[PDB]
């Protein structure tokens, strides 16, 4: 900007005046200023179906914390969609849990993920991002976090 | 010296003269000239600080300076001409990152 001094009185505005620049803040963009969460127009099919077109994976295999809830803070929370397909809920403890979760992207196509973390004692896990969009598949994976 | 640091816009501010109120600071200039040859400055003072310094130090970005005096350190929102913050030293290290002291 090109800054210029103020009487708050009664002011004054001319031409002259000498800019300086101020770094300003990042934007960052989000998998949710874009999304709109869902429930899905054919779950069974539309779950398998992601897939087939749609499916990267990432998998981890956790041995420090048999816990999924520091994955679970940046899931439901970066994401901004539903857990579910009947598999959300968890009370204070639980013994597993699969989020298979839901909303659509912009550009029309939508942006599927399941999420099957398994505990057997470890957790080891299988992320699923499936998508009707090929941006997103990618994007979930590290969206997610 | 006296207790100024410099935002690389061009404008060194510091404080005091040698004595005076810290009252005086600004210096963003205006005009160009040769090599050995000398230039002008603006008038426009800010602050009016009581505590007596001998430190100046910005803050990774320039910004954020912490200035300490009478021992104590004050640090401050510039442009804003606030308080950035103060406490008592001994000595010192900004975080360099321009974050943590």
């Amino acid at each position: 900007f090109t800054v210029k001094d103020c009487d708050p009185n009664t002011g004054e505005i001319d031409e002259e005046g000498y800019e300086d620049e101020y770094v300003l803040e990042d934007l960052e963009v989000t998998v949710a200023d874009h999304i709109q969460k869902v429930m899905k127009v054919n779950f069974e099919a539309a779950w398998d179906e992601v897939g087939d077109e749609f499916e990267k994976e990432e998998t981890f295999t956790l041995s420090t914390i048999k816990t999924l809830e520091e994955a679970v803070g940046n899931i439901v929370k970066f994401l901004g969609m539903h857990p579910c397909e009947r598999s959300d809920k968890v009370p204070e403890n639980k013994n597993t849990h699969t989020l298979l979760l839901a909303g659509v992207f912009r550009g029309g196509h939508d942006i599927l993920v399941r999420s099957r973390l398994l505990l057997l004692d470890t957790v080891t896990m299988q992320v699923t991002a499936r998508s009707s969009e090929e941006l997103p598949v990618d994007i979930i994976l590290a969206s997610v976090g | 010296e006296p207790a100024m640091s410099m935002d690389a816009n061009g404008k060194i501010i510091w404080a005091k003269h040698s004595e005076v109120q810290q009252a005086n600071l600004k210096a963003m200039g205006d005009t160009e000239i040769k090599d050995g040859e000398r230039l002008p400055l603006a008038v426009k003072d800010m602050g009016s600080c009581e505590i007596y310094p001998q430190t100046i130090q910005h803050n990774p970005n320039g910004r954020f300076v912490v200035v300490c005096g009478d021992g104590e350190y004050i640090i401050y929102t510039a442009m804003a001409l606030r308080n950035k913050s103060f406490g008592s030293a001994q000595e010192f290290a900004w975080a360099h990152d321009s974050s943590e002291y």
